[PDB]
């Protein structure tokens, strides 16, 4: 073309999505943003769900988080342009040096890289638990426990990514010319390591772990796990009340259940605990789990595959501003991070639609085993504790809401 | 998976 540039149009290419995306997901939380403000009258069909008080707290309540979203969203996508345009990530390349001593820059510019984000991101991290949280009285941490535990974090964080970093930037430099296979086996190793490790080491750093009390929940519980041939080594409750009212479950293995303080106390009862339970035992048994690595690691050998293809394109780096060399952790922040955004949004909202799919199918698993009438009163009582609003756009739920929403749950159940 |  004797009228448009070459590595100034991929550049620019990169950039008009990621203002385009951005728009559409700002488009979407201005059209949800005014069923907030639009529905103050409680409607008929979730009116035995939810009375008028708790249907204004959780009004206003969603309100401020959609504010908040707005803003840090704002702030966030102006950051990365900003960055971007300035040539940010070049320029402290440079800084972070004066196939070791690029694995060595490489590790070196990480640390800066984490560095700033996490310090950058505080304030408003800050700003969510001291005032949206804490307005709305969910919050029960502590300046302190927050800076502790923000520290706790960011030190775990930097002793996982440094080795691994370290190893996988070694295989793809020193590995070849098939090194993407070697690099997606290394991921797909440390993935299940960390999968296994997590909460038997890493997660208990942060959050009081303690197993189940001996009662008629415990015994009930061990009944049910006995009924579904499920090995159950243990149930945990975690100390979910030091931070916030918010309740949730889990469960791991490789087996142990997670269940929050917040959901056992005021939270549910022991019937529909066990009800609770029956949904997130049907994950397991209908393999949601499984297939949900499966998807994973077909996912990363489509990705690295792609990247074998791409990292020797220079056009790609110099798009970016790296004339001089093309460093290989430069390489995957480039096509990982930028290239690939088109598939990593489409996969997403994909995986968003499985993730739907998936809840439905476990809560038709806890009417199968009979507690449907629990799981009702349960669902009703969590959205009551956790102030979620029970009107949602269509559009944005179908985007965003990696579970569906209530009053469609509830119809399923009812059925 | 998770139950919210
Ligand atoms: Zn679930």
């Amino acid at each position: 073309l004797w009228e448009m540039p070459a590595e100034k149009r991929i550049f620019g290419a990169v950039l008009l999505f990621s203002w385009t995306v951005y728009l559409w997901e700002t488009f979407l939380a201005q059209r949800q943003r005014r069923i907030y403000k639009t529905t103050t009258h409680v409607p008929p069909e979730l009116g035995q769900i939810m009375d008028s008080e708790t249907f204004e707290k959780s009004r206003l309540y969603q309100l401020d988080k959609s504010t908040f979203s707005f803003w840090s969203g704002l702030y966030s996508e102006t950051e990365g342009t900003l960055i971007l345009l300035f040539g940010g990530i070049p320029y402290l390349w440079r800084l972070s040096g004066r196939p070791e001593y690029e694995i060595t820059q490489s590790l070196v510019f990480l640390l800066l890289a984490t560095l700033f984000s996490a310090l950058a991101g505080l304030p408003w991290s800050l700003y969510n638990t001291f005032v949206i949280e804490e307005k709305h009285g969910f919050n029960q941490q502590t300046l302190g426990f927050f800076m502790k535990d923000a520290i706790k974090k960011f030190v775990v964080t930097q002793c996982i990514l440094l080795p691994v970093s370290s190893l996988l930037l070694y295989i793809i430099k020193i590995g070849g010319d098939y090194f993407f296979i070697y690099a997606w086996l290394f991921t797909l190793v440390v993935s299940l390591v960390l999968v296994t490790i997590y909460a038997d080491y890493i997660a208990p750093l942060f959050d009081k772990f303690t197993p189940l009390p001996e009662g008629k929940l415990k015994e009930e519980i061990e009944v049910m796990a006995k009924s579904i041939d499920f090995p159950l080594t243990k149930v945990y409750v975690v100390e979910g009340s030091k931070r916030s009212s918010h309740s949730n479950a889990y469960f791991y293995g490789f087996k142990r259940i997670v269940l929050f303080d917040t959901l056992l106390e005021q939270g549910c009862k022991n019937e529909e605990v066990l009800a609770v339970l029956g949904h997130a035992l049907g994950h397991w048994k209908l393999g949601h789990t499984v297939k949900n690595i499966i998807i994973s690691q077909m996912n990363s050998f489509l990705c690295f595959f792609l990247f074998a293809v791409l990292i020797g394109r220079k056009e790609l780096f110099a798009a970016f501003g790296f004339y001089d060399s093309q460093p290989t952790l430069i390489g995957l922040l480039i096509i990982f991070q930028f290239i690939f955004s088109p598939y990593n949004e489409v996969l997403s909202f994909c995986l968003t639609v499985l993730s739907r799919r998936f809840e439905f199918q476990a809560d038709a698993f806890a009417k199968k085993l009979g507690k449907a009438k629990d799981l009702y009163s349960a669902l009703i009582k969590l959205n009551k504790d956790n102030l979620g609003f029970p009107v949602s756009d269509w559009l944005f739920s179908m985007w965003h809401y990696s579970h569906p929403p209530l009053l469609e749950r509830l119809q399923a159940l009812k059925t | 998976c998770s139950i919210m």
